[PDB]
């Protein structure tokens, strides 16, 4: 739709808010799968840490 | 002190690609 | 100075429309390219965009906590809808002839204006009295037996 | 530039696209026609090209020897044919509507990005260690039972 209705800045922002506020969800999801050495506590730490963040969103 | 003075368009189709001016802008890079 | 004004209503203070943090949004003072008379329907029309900043304002915060807090705010988006969608469109009318004034602009707010103040106390009794838990189901239906056709 | 680049992420490198025997395909230096911003993602994108390529030059090559060896590359290239299938389709699409950029072209690619890379440490175990013989249908079970779907 740009190429091809006038668009600016003001409208394609609030366009993508069901999205920009689904993405910071993720920048605190993955936050505690990146920082942190076996394989086993990086795998499990990181399955158990979406069960407890999806009570937290019930 | 010299600028690029680009337009505003540009600006949009740039935001596409990354997903007061230097304070929305700002934001956006946060995301 | 319409596109100005388009986007001083939906969150956005500028030099024509300085911003306090205890009044509201409210002109600075005489311009002279306006007219002086003008100086006040743009006051009672920013009665309106000081609910929706202190509208969203609050809404990001989502502060308290509880799920009932958390969905009332994803709720009172959806409400807060009709707001926006009809504030697009103001720009459209204006992008077609251009010979339309502010009084037409103030015209097309009409329903908005009637609804914010009435929906405003609701938010307001929420954050002075730590209204937490399934309470809110009431508070917030105590108000619906209101007479406003639109509340 | 577009056609310049599907040839690129096919085996064909040029002037845009300079190519070096350790680093791999990359971009050559800043041009004026195009912004300075999208310098980064071809250099994203070809980090697929040297992939296909190095696979290429291998499957050619042979090389050990054993017929084990001979049927894993004729193997490797059943499943290196959707990537050309789906190279010949974005000419397609470009041919059509002349507003696709980049940033599309990038998009189309997905699923070949996040496949390669684990498929590329499987032949590089092979060309290090001497695999002959029987053993490779171990070292390649090994790496079957991968948790990346796709792999």
């Amino acid at each position: 739709c740009i190429i091809n209705t006038t668009i600016t800045l003001a409208i394609v922002v609030d366009k993508l808010a069901p999205r920009l506020s689904q993405l910071k969800v993720l920048h605190k999801v993955f936050s505690t799968g990146v920082a942190e050495t076996r394989n086993v506590v990086r795998a499990s730490h990181l399955l158990n840490t979406l069960y407890k963040a999806i009570l937290e969103y019930d | 002190d010299d600028r690029v003075l680009v337009t505003e368009t540009q600006v949009i189709r740039e935001t596409l690609w990354l997903l007061c001016l230097r304070s929305v802008l700002e934001q956006i890079a946060a995301y | 100075m319409i596109h100005e004004l388009l986007l001083a209503l939906s969150g956005y203070p500028g030099s024509i429309f300085t911003w306090n943090k205890r009044s509201g949004l409210q002109v600075s003072q005489d311009f002279p390219f306006l007219h002086p008379s003008e100086t006040s329907v743009l006051n009672r029309l920013c009665r309106l965009g000081t609910d929706y900043i202190r509208f969203t304002e609050f809404i990001e915060q989502y502060t308290l906590h509880g799920i009932y807090l958390r969905a009332f705010c994803t709720g009172l988006d959806s409400v807060l809808q009709p707001y926006r969608q009809a504030l697009l469109d103001l720009e459209q009318e204006f992008l077609g002839d251009p010979h339309l004034s502010i009084s037409h602009v103030n015209y097309f707010l009409d329903q908005f204006q009637l609804l914010f103040p009435s929906v405003m106390v609701v938010v307001e009794q929420i954050k002075s009295q730590k209204i937490h838990g399934c309470q809110i189901l009431e508070t917030v239906y105590k108000h619906s037996c209101g007479g406003l056709p639109p509340v």
